[PDB]
């Protein structure tokens, strides 16, 4: 399941830092050179979003990608706090590898990308990219309460007709 | 004065050739305050008492005790503390080797036995096993052999019989269990720190969470059965509880139980013969 | 968890959690079934076999390489991530331990493994 | 120390081997932690070792 | 941490040339086309940029990529000085090839580019570009001193309540 | 250092630091256990082993390769950039040394190491 | 078992389970019989055989090797894993018994073996 | 020790370890029984043995060969890594001794050899 | 030297160090010490022994096989490449020699041996 | 140090190089002082013994 491994990480993320951001809140698509200008950023803050999938190892597990976008203010062609805009990054490294969310497995960090050219940095935004991938099996098409439980197996021996039936009526349970 | 006078060291065994009241009350009083966990300096103490029947009953009914050990003779030509350093030399040899051996037909070397007539019968060492004083049996030849040793304490505190710490076997076993565990959280874990179960550390630090505890607490019984001192294993795993103290914070509380072993005493046999 | 598979494995011997790479190997002790056929197909027969667990750590860590070259007598613990766990008694480290651009390779052996949690 | 030598100096330089008889039968020193036992008893006259003193 | 490798590799910059450079400051983002015209360029200089990350060998650490940016001023279709750029290029490879920054180990040159085109010609601006990749591991969630120390380990030997206890109360430490 | 791990390995020659290519092995003089099963399993059992220090010297450098296919008594160093450190004393050169491309590949190796500093 | 073959031997001396090596040997107490042939053949001829038990035991064990050369009546029991069971009593270690390079070789001997159990 | 078996040996003549090669033999000073039939199985029958310590040698080394081959009253020590050690004393050199290729066999003989500590 | 162990040896007749191929022997004349047994272990006895020194050369070299097989009273010289050294004075060539293959086969032998040097 | 106790003239290697110290001298700046401390090996020289007859 998809859902619980975004609100799983996304929990984490708002346990991890707390009051330091200022908001985090999930993204629709990776990321656009419009972004930047439709979206209400409030730096520092941080977006997840789902870069899709791929083949998993079996039939009943995809390897998801998730994406990390750290958002923060240079004022002058200055970071607002660089310090912080590094132990950030670190913490959100350190406290996503390796651990398990939900369903999802073993998120392995990929790449760390730096994403400020002239559209991000024209608008005093910096901006970086932490993207991490997992095991995320997939869910089942018939649940088990739709049918019902194997009590009883009942089993006659052929025999002609006339003749005294051999059977055994076993209760598969107790 | 003597008695305060010991020091401080652990000494196993003691010998005490003095059977009054008066001495037998300090040295109990001394031995249930090393014994306990406070000072952690395991001490036993074996006597040996000469008279008539019924004063050796007397005697082994009225003492309670858990960490004394008497042997009762009767006619013995010799004076009792010489049986008791050889039998007490015997018993630290033996036990000092294994813990959990019975002490069933070691022979105290270089002591007389009593006389034909003077020795006890069947049923007299059988009651003297039931009223806490151990018995001692004669070689074929004219050797002395230890036949069974066992403690004084027979009455549950509520006035029960109760089987537990009976057997010298019983208290050398768990003594030498103690002073195991006490050297492998010394040598494993010289100086930690403690977290609470499910927190993140991660590697590199020297952190100590109840699970770790918990394995080497599995480690070491795993070491101690293979020793030959304990039988039952999924049931001191499943008895096992390993927890952080909610008001001391730098204190670790465990509750163990373990299945000290059995020894073969009785072989019973019949014979059906046809002719 | 619910569909929760092993992605990673967790290595502790005497408490200390181990700087393990990716892909580490656990085999449990056991019995080794082979296989006998004569003028037909018989049936199979057994050898023991000894617990072993492998992995490997990166150099200039916490723990020394000495110290590595020097365990007789250790209690190693394999987790996997899930909530499996296996503990090793009185384990050993086994094989040739080389420093290899920075990796070292564990070969922690034991006579008997038993799946503990 | 561990063995108590009788007219032997503890300052001896020639180099050759020292052989001394004695007839009690001593036991080695050797330290057993594990094996401390203590032993009570009485002390008759003409004893030279104090009272209450292990 | 990163803070303490960049503050490492500035401060080796700085004392490798001295008074030499006009200038050694930290850069935003990796270079754009508009950098030639929006950066305060002193040539001679020397500009450091974070360009990402990548996966480590382990969960608890990442191969971290720093760049050198050498900026030089031609005049008249000329270097002012080609051998001082060439010996500047030269000591900034072989100062930081194989020495530790701070927690970073052993940086590795990647490879060497000549940035040199129309855009940043035009501006009489001679650019080349020194990558560099190291050892970067990442801290740790928890702190030691928010959890206290492991003193005392108390045990009791099960047995039937109405009998004498049987205990040890082991002092971890000393 | 706090977190540092090993990335490079510095090899010392009487003194003189060799260039190293990538790669430097380093095996530990010490006890090779093995593994011993009859009807069960028993334990282990040791076998004895050297000390050797690999790497590879580019051609044409300060030290030629007379001078390495010479060498029957000297002293090696090996240090690990975090600051581990091994000595091997009465070292020798062993198997074939070969120029391959302007590569030269040496086995250094000694009857016993210990970790100094 | 249903299929199961013999893999593994298992011989105990007076109680005390030896820790034996692989390929471990039994050869009943019987009649070996002969061939017989003058101008034609004619039937077989008996004689006479004595029960021997071998298998090998490391050094350094539990069981000293001075034990094992002193055995003049003990008593043998050789199991297989299935659970075929052979009892020697009175019996005695025959042969040289020699240390080769941790290998003990037994050649336990006795006079008469019955298949118990 | 706990489960520490027999991988190695060490032979010392008169204080002197001996460089000693892998599979070095020891054969105890007893009784070697035999096997008696007649018409069926009656017994063993007993036959004296003698202490036999076999070793190689590399050549060239601390002790000559003129040395080992003119023992004829020394002190020969056998001791296995675990702990296992026997003693024999007015122990001579036997059989004829060869340098085979850097190769020298020993075949120190006495006629009563025990099991000190 | 210090640690140098015998890799090779040379072999030298009347001056001419002989093409010897790998694995070359030698026995040292001396006394060849027997067991002796009765009712129990009594001791050795002795029996006189010749130096003996066997090797191999390449067919078609400097010393013709004619040359060889005509060797009565000849000066063997056996020497160790460590440094030890052994003296045969009027050697002849025992044996039968043959070239098979390119191989020519020696058993030089004499009646007494001494370590000169 | 190392060949001198295989050759049989040293016996403790751990103290001698807890001991050592090597450092440039502050005023000649060609010199290297060095300091070092090595336990020259015993002798075997006194042979005393005790011999308790029991007859």
């Amino acid at each position: 399941m998809l859902e619980e491994t975004e609100a799983a990480l996304l929990a984490r993320v708002r346990e991890l830092f707390g009051a330091t951001l200022r908001q985090v809140e999930p993204l629709t698509g990776t990321w656009t050179n419009e972004d930047v200008h439709r979206l209400f950023l409030a730096p520092p803050s941080v977006f997840l979003a789902w870069m899709g999938c791929g083949e998993g190892r079996t039939r009943r597990e995809v390897e998801s990608r998730w994406a990390f976008f750290v958002v923060a203010e240079l004022l002058n062609g200055e970071p607002v706090n660089r310090p912080g805009i590094y132990q950030i990054v670190e913490r959100l490294i350190a406290g996503v590898n390796g651990q398990t969310f939900g369903p999802t497995t073993g998120m392995r960090l990929t790449q760390v990308r730096n994403l400020c050219d002239d559209n991000r940095i024209n608008a005093g935004v910096v901006l970086y990219g932490v993207l991490f991938s997992g095991t995320t099996p997939l869910p089942s098409v018939v649940d088990l309460d739709s049918l019902d439980d194997y009590e009883r197996h009942w089993q006659t021996w052929k025999f002609p007709d006339e003749t005294p039936e051999f059977a055994a009526h076993i209760n598969v349970n107790q | 004065a003597s008695i305060a006078g010991m020091g401080d060291l652990q000494y196993k065994y003691i010998v005490m050739p003095y059977t009054d009241e008066p001495n037998l009350n300090l040295l109990r009083t001394e031995l249930q305050e090393r014994w306990g966990p406070v000072n952690q300096a395991d001490g036993f103490a074996v006597t040996v008492l000469s008279g008539t029947y019924g004063d050796i009953s007397t005697f082994g009914v009225s003492r309670n005790d858990h960490l004394i050990s008497c042997m009762g003779i009767a006619g013995a030509p010799e004076p009792s503390y010489l049986y008791a350093a050889t039998l007490c030399a015997v018993a630290s040899q033996a036990l000092s080797i294994d813990p959990a051996r019975p002490l069933q037909t070691l022979t105290l070397p270089g002591r007389m036995p009593p006389a034909v007539g003077d020795r006890f019968t069947w049923s007299e060492r059988n009651a003297l096993l039931f009223d806490g004083i151990s018995t001692f049996n004669v070689n074929d030849g004219g050797e002395m052999q230890i036949e069974r040793m066992i403690t004084m304490y027979r009455t549950n505190k509520y006035g029960d019989s109760d089987p537990s710490y009976l057997n010298v076997n019983t208290i050398a076993t768990l003594s030498y269990l103690r002073y195991s565990l006490r050297t492998r959280i010394t040598q494993k874990f010289p100086n930690y720190k403690l977290a609470s179960d499910g927190t993140r550390f991660a590697t590199g630090q020297a952190v100590v969470t109840p699970s770790v505890i918990k394995t080497e607490l599995l480690a070491l019984f795993e070491e101690w059965e293979n020793a030959g001192l304990v039988e039952d294993f999924d049931t001191f795993k499943e008895e096992l509880y390993v927890a952080r103290n909610k008001d001391d914070k730098d204190r670790l509380d465990v509750l163990c139980g373990p299945n000290l072993i059995n020894q073969f005493r009785i072989f019973a046999a019949q014979v059906q013969f046809i002719l | 968890a619910g569909n929760q598979r092993q992605g990673v494995a967790f290595i502790r011997v005497n408490g200390m959690e181990l700087e393990s790479m990716e892909g580490a190997s656990f085999t449990p002790s056991g019995i080794t079934r082979e296989e006998v056929t004569g003028s037909r197909v018989y049936g199979w027969k057994g050898k023991p076999r000894a617990a072993k667990v492998e992995c490997k750590i990166p150099g200039g860590g916490p723990i020394g390489l000495d110290e590595i070259i020097d365990w007789e007598n250790i209690t190693v613990e394999f987790q996997a991530d899930t909530g499996e766990t296996w503990m090793l008694a009185n384990a050993w480290q086994a094989d040739e331990p080389k420093n290899d651009g920075g990796e070292i390779s564990l070969v922690l052996m034991a006579k008997q493994s038993k799946r503990i949690a | 120390s561990d063995i108590s030598f009788n007219a032997i100096p503890s300052d001896v330089r020639v180099p050759l081997t020292y052989i001394e008889f004695d007839n009690s039968n001593a036991v080695s020193g050797t330290p057993a932690p594990r094996q401390r036992v203590l032993m009570f008893g009485q002390s008759g006259s003409k004893a030279s070792a104090a009272p209450n003193v292990p």
